[PDB]
RNA sequence: AAAAACCGUAAAUCCUAUCUUUUAAAGGAAGGAGAAGUCGUAACAAGGUUUCCGUAGGUGAACCUGCGGAAGGAUCAU
RNA sequence: UUCAAAGAAUCAUUCUUUUUAAAAUCCGGAUUUGUUACUUUGAGUAAAUUAGAGUGUUCAAAGCAAACAGUUAAAGCAUUGUGUUUGAAUACUAUAGCAUGGAAUAACAAAAUUGAACAAGCU
RNA sequence: AAGGAAUUAUAACAAAGAAGUAACACGUAAAGUGUGUAUCAAUCGAGUUUCUGACCUAUCAGCUUUUGAUGUUAGGGUAUUGGCCUAACAUGGCUAUGACGGGUAACGGGGAAUUAGAGUUCGAUUCCGGAGAGGGAGCCUGAGAAAUAGCUACCACAUCUAAGGAAGGCAGCAGGCGCGUAAAUUACCCAAUUCUAAAGAAGAGAGGUAGUGACAAGAAAUA
């Protein structure tokens, strides 16, 4: 025996099993369920335009020892409240306290990266002017 | 086995020669006429072939007359309404009812009960399927007693 | 009892004071039988005795219904193919007939029925040639592939 | 509001037209008229994709409002009239005859032909009407009526009609070794001799049809027209001679030049 | 229980192979199965077998040659059109060059290169190599 | 109005996804009466016109015995197997059973032979003649006058004739 | 022609009812993360009462105890 | 539940021809015989896309065009005049529906407290 | 005389009976044309309609039927069939082969991406079909509209007004605000492709041509 039916006219049990069971995958269940719209804060986007709330530290998993930059930013879309770590070697200041921030995932859908507990998102614009370029300086400089 | 763990292989297996041995000296009409005989006595079919291997010098009943036992019981009239083998079950499903009724704690018993009724309603709807048993015959937990008769 | 209703019962086409009742062929090598022929029974709808022209499809079905008046339901039995199982699976689909009383129909009997007009709401049926037929669990659960 | 389609998208033309999918957005329309604008084709296409005579639909229109280009002898100046299997055009100026026919692919040739045969024409009976006066009238596949028909006249065969007069010369009854041509599907081009017709009872009767490379083919009796009988055909067919050939026949003959 | 006969057998048959028997004792012969028998037969595959009849679903007992490798049924018995044939000997049996996968078809039971050869496919009943 | 906004068989509701749309047109009946004639044009599709009788009097009625046919007033209406309502509003329609005012067959039975082409042979009912002595006959309509705008109808005969006599039976 | 009456399409507004969907809330009670915090030592070794199951009661907390199970026991063994 | 058998070609195998029962039909000869699934052929489908044939868009993506002969004419074919060959294939267009060859595999239908086939007789 | 099948074509008889058969305009062709007109057929179609075919959900299992649910009869209505609507009479119909609900960030399909082969996802978007023109509903005209650069009304937006009234509907093309992670010029033209017309000769933001354009795609410097 298999386990699965293999008849000739088997295809309805065969078609059912597998819709039901797919759900038990993860991915597949992310995908399909409509909680993604509700529960997400991009509501199904690449990224996001905040403003900033608060500049903020976030110490990092055990192991590492850092104080990772972090801004606590306000979803102009969403109304919805979410940290999103700022990269660069010192490009937490290169923001302002209130700043209209865009803001994208990390890498991981919504799942958190690395060092970081449960920061998800990666500001990587600021007033309209590219993060990088700014952290590189020779491309660009904050227009306020 | 249909319904117990039970996987033994106890069996008639009949042989090669099917065309009547040659020491069998009995013509066709005469064991005909036996079986009616012992049909009219009370006997079922398969007890009836039975005495006739026994009692008297016959095998099998196919090989003497072209025909099988049941079917010239039916060609003569004498056959029964309800099938042996139905029968049967109907019998000891009755049985088992009295039993219980009697001594409602019997919980082996019932579970048995339980498996014969299924075991009749199999039977029952093959009769059904072919035209032993008439379309309008459930089986039934009240009536059962009385039909056996 | 044929004048049954609040009006008469005719019979269109029937012509009764000149000439040399009215019944048709329908064709398609469909007999017309004798109750139609023979047997006074009036009906509009009767592909036979009345004024509709059987065309377009001829499926074969089987009666689950007699329950309405002249009219009969028959499940069409079938394998829808899944190609991903590279599999079947019985899928069927219920069509409301008219039956017309030359038919005395039974459920479980297979039928065939042609197309014709539509007649009712859901009824775009009529039966055509009645083959016997018997059953044992219910015409429900009779599948029978044809 | 919603009522019928005027314009015709250009990918959505019948392949046989073969238009460009670049060189315009749309497509000619054929005019209502005698033929079925998926086995028609407009006097436009004829002039400027044919012939060639034209370069645009303007040239196009100009040529017929000289009233020189008549379509079965009766002049026409609507552009995309229809113009159909089997119908003889008669450019005036050039002195050309022209008869439509098919090619041995889907497609419209214009054939070349002579004064005298230009004067008839093909035309398959579809329909045998009775009307008032117990007169009998066939209806043409070129949407054409032919009152007073000769009663031997059956629903598919075709009929040798006249041009100069609206009148009949003979007719070619549907036999069982009758030289027919298609207009349909797959073997439209294909013209043979018919084998054998099946005559279903509700559905399509279908026919098969040997070639003269004794290929048999079916097809529908429905796009099947009567050319002939089983000795030689009433009109001149292409130079292929309605001989579709298999695919790599045809290749070996293209590289034979 | 039984179901389909032919697979048991075929089951035993690549069973005996395994172990290097030379006869093996097929149990309930079956029309099919016989066809399906000479067929390998045919194609060398097999030696002689002695359908022995009793007066029932009768025995074979078969004669090995040591030269199967595997043989076997594919149950369900796909349908399969002649032009779904190739997709299908590809994905079973282990080289284009050898090996045979056999279809019951409207003429008879044989092998791949024979439907091919015919032009109908038909139902498969299992393959050798 | 002639279309969906039905439940589905099953009984499930269709979720309308249309308007309405003209070509499902159900314009209102017309309640055709008795009277001094009335008729109204109503445009139907491709200007079909169609002639919506609204009062009558003057049909065609056969007498489908002889196979002939007299223009005569219409007198009452007695009977309508759709509702009596109908025949309370003395509404004409497709198979009222009404009284024809039936001298004028009397007539024609005059000038061609006795006293109350010709395949005559049949020579009448006795109910029938019963019922022209008094002047005034049972006849179906047979046009459907809302369509049609005339109240054409045929006496009826014989055996139809016992049966609505039957149901139109007074008694109490 | 206006105007009117009656059926019939019937917008819209209001009133309920039900459902769906976001959403507030004192408090409650979980969860996860974090910080070398308090209290024990439950488990892992016969883990110092073998462990674990189901069930019932208990107890600051791990847990304890009863009943019947299991070896995934520390016994394949008289 | 009709299994099989025999002859000819080819490099043990391949493809072909012929017959071995019973019933109805046709002038001793010759020719129809369950249903559906399945399969094979078709038929009928819009093109665009897809696969694919042809075609040096300078290549290519393309497109559905083109090629050929000439400092301007020969050659052809037409009865001084007229360029010529052509191409824009084919396949894909379900799982259903349509017709279709079918021997295998599947179903189902036919089939005995009795079922129908003939020859005679009577209505 | 057909069609597999006729209450079909058709023919006769008895009754009604629309509309029509040029009170029109050119000057043409080798006597012709335009415009109009009854019926028929063809055609451009349209409406209905048969069968088969769809995603997620059973934490949706019983639904539908006074309010037509299922059928029969008679009608009304329709261009025609039909609970399409009315009346009268049945008590049906669908459902574990998932009815009925719910969800869809769903218009469908041709297709797209990605695959050895299966498949999985996508398909607002060049074509076909459906639907809608702020929201419903209702009409007139007409062959064709339940039309929206037609009209009536209400709701929701909203413009001018001398305050009496009046008109208005970009999901046409540009263009603007808003929303937003997220998207071009208030360009030139009817030359091509087509449509409409009293039909070469006029119109067409249909359509085309440029402009913006690192959406994609191809070729290709920096020796
Ligand atoms: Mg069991
Ligand atoms: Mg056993
Ligand atoms: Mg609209
Ligand atoms: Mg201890
Ligand atoms: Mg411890
Ligand atoms: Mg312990
Ligand atoms: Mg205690
Ligand atoms: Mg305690
Ligand atoms: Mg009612
Ligand atoms: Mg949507
Ligand atoms: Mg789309
Ligand atoms: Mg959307
Ligand atoms: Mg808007
Ligand atoms: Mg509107
Ligand atoms: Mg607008
Ligand atoms: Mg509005
Ligand atoms: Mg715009
Ligand atoms: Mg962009
Ligand atoms: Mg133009």
């Amino acid at each position: 025996g298999s386990g699965k039916p293999s008849g000739l006219r088997a295809a309805r049990k065969l078609r059912i099993r597998r819709r039901t069971q797919r759900w038990a995958d993860k991915s597949y269940k992310k995908s399909h369920l409509g909680t993604r719209w509700k529960s997400n804060p991009f509501r199904g986007s690449s990224h996001a335009k905040g403003i900033v709330v608060e500049k903020v530290a976030i110490e990092a998993k055990q192991p590492n020892s850092a104080y990772r930059k972090c801004v606590r930013v306000q979803l102009i879309k969403n109304g919805k409240k979410i940290t999103a770590f700022v990269p660069g070697d010192g490009c937490l200041n290169f923001i302002d306290e209130n700043d209209e921030v865009l803001v994208s995932g990390f890498g991981r859908s919504g799942h958190s990266v690395g060092d970081l507990p449960g920061v998800k998102f990666k500001v990587v614009k600021v007033a309209r002017v590219s993060l990088l370029a700014l952290f590189k300086e020779k491309k660009e400089k904050p227009r306020s | 086995r249909m319904y117990g763990k039970g996987k033994g292989i106890s069996s008639s297996t009949l042989p090669y020669k099917r065309k009547q041995p040659s020491w069998l000296k009995q013509k066709p009409s005469e064991i005909e006429d036996a079986i009616i005989k012992l049909a009219k006595k009370g006997q079922t079919p398969s007890q009836i072939g039975a005495t006739l291997r026994d009692n008297y010098g016959i095998p099998q009943v196919k090989s003497v007359t072209g025909n099988k036992i049941l079917r010239i019981l039916r060609a003569q009239g004498i056959a029964t309404t309800i099938p042996e083998d139905l029968y049967f079950l109907i019998k000891k499903a009755v049985s088992m009812r009295k039993h219980l009724e009697k001594n409602k704690k019997d919980k082996d018993c019932k579970f048995r009960l339980i498996l014969t009724e299924s075991k009749i309603h199999r039977i029952s709807r093959y009769y059904k399927r072919k035209k032993l048993l008439p379309s309008n015959w459930k089986y039934q937990s009240s009536t059962a007693s009385a039909l056996i008769a | 009892d044929v004048q049954h209703e609040r009006a008469y019962q005719k019979q269109e086409g029937a012509s009764f004071f000149n000439s040399k009742r009215y019944w048709k062929k329908v064709g398609l090598g469909f007999a017309t039988p004798k109750e139609a022929k023979e047997g006074v029974y009036v009906d509009k709808k009767c592909p036979f005795t009345g004024n509709v022209s059987i065309r377009g499809r001829i499926l074969k079905g089987m009666v689950i219904s007699n329950k309405m008046k002249r009219t009969i339901i028959i499940r069409r039995n079938y394998l829808h193919y899944v190609k991903k199982y590279n599999r079947f699976e019985k899928r069927h689909k219920n069509i409301p007939c008219h039956c017309s009383p030359c038919f005395d129909v039974k459920e479980g009997d297979i039928v065939t029925v042609g197309q014709c007009r539509p007649l009712s709401k859901t009824v775009r049926f009529n039966v055509l040639h009645v083959e016997k037929h018997q059953i044992f669990g219910s015409a429900r659960k009779q599948f029978v592939l044809f | 509001g919603k009522g019928i389609k005027k314009h015709l998208k250009r990918v959505n033309a019948p392949s046989h037209w073969m238009l460009n999918k670049m060189g315009g957005q749309y497509a000619p329309k054929t005019s209502s008229g005698p033929h079925k604008l998926l086995e028609s084709i407009p006097l436009v296409i004829l002039l400027r994709n044919r012939l060639k005579y034209a370069l645009t639909f303007d040239e196009v229109k100009m040529i017929l409002i000289q009233k020189i280009v008549k379509v079965d002898n009766k002049v026409r100046t609507d552009c995309t009239f229809p113009v159909g299997l089997m119908d003889v055009i008669h450019i005036t100026k050039s002195n050309e005859y022209f008869r439509l026919l098919y090619d041995i692919k889907g497609r419209f040739v214009p054939h070349r032909i002579t004064n005298e045969e230009s004067k008839y024409k093909l035309c398959k009976v579809k329909k045998i009407l009775l009307r008032k006066g117990r007169l009998s009238i066939a209806v043409t596949h070129d949407g054409r009526s032919i009152p007073y028909i000769h009663p031997d006249v059956k629903v598919n065969d075709t009929v040798r009609l006249d041009l100069e007069t609206g009148k009949v010369l003979e007719h070619l009854k549907f036999q069982v070794g009758s030289l027919v041509m298609v207009t349909a599907g797959h073997s439209v081009g294909r013209v043979g001799v018919i084998s054998s017709i099946d005559k279903n009872m509700g559905t399509y009767d279908i026919i098969h049809v040997k070639d003269s490379r004794n290929k048999v083919f079916a097809t529908r009796l429905s796009n099947v027209f009567v050319i002939g009988d089983n000795t030689k055909p009433y009109i001149s067919l292409p130079r292929e001679k309605g001989i579709k050939l298999d695919i790599i026949e045809e290749r070996r003959n293209r590289l034979k030049a | 229980v039984r179901m389909s006969v032919l697979a048991d057998c075929l089951k035993t048959i690549n069973n005996a192979e395994k172990r290097g028997r030379r006869q093996v004792l097929i149990r309930p012969s079956s029309k099919v199965v016989i066809k399906f028998l000479q067929y390998m037969q045919k194609k060398g595959y097999i030696g002689s077998f002695e359908i022995v009849d009793d007066h029932r679903s009768g025995k074979i007992v078969v004669n090995l040659l040591g030269r199967i490798n595997k043989c076997a049924v594919i149950s369900p018995r796909y349908d399969v059109k002649l032009d779904e044939i190739e997709k299908i000997i590809t994905s079973i049996l282990p080289s284009r060059l050898f090996g045979h996968l056999i279809l019951t078809t409207p003429y008879g039971i044989m092998d791949h290169e024979e439907a091919r050869r015919k032009h109908t496919g038909g139902k498969v009943l299992g393959f050798f190599f | 109005r002639d279309g969906r906004h039905k439940l589905r068989l099953t009984g499930g509701k269709k979720k309308i996804h249309k308007k309405k749309r003209k070509y499902e047109l159900g314009r209102p009946p017309s309640n055709t009466k008795l009277g001094s004639r009335q008729v109204h044009v109503v445009r139907g599709r491709g200007r079909n016109y169609k002639y919506r009788a609204i009062k009558l009097d003057s049909g065609s009625f056969s007498w489908p015995t002889f196979g002939i046919s007299k223009n005569t007033r219409i007198i009452d209406v007695v009977y309508n197997a759709s509702n009596n309502e109908l025949v309370r509003t003395k509404t004409l329609v497709k198979n009222c059973i009404v009284v024809i005012d039936s001298h004028p067959f009397t007539t024609w039975y005059e000038n061609t032979f006795g006293t109350t082409k010709i395949g005559k042979s049949k020579n009448i009912d006795p109910l029938l003649l019963e019922q022209f002595k008094q002047g005034r006959v049972l006849a179906c309509i047979s046009s459907r006058p809302g369509q049609c705008g005339k109240a054409d109808g045929y006496i009826i005969e014989g055996d139809e004739l016992l049966f609505y006599k039957r149901k139109m039976d007074k008694r109490n």
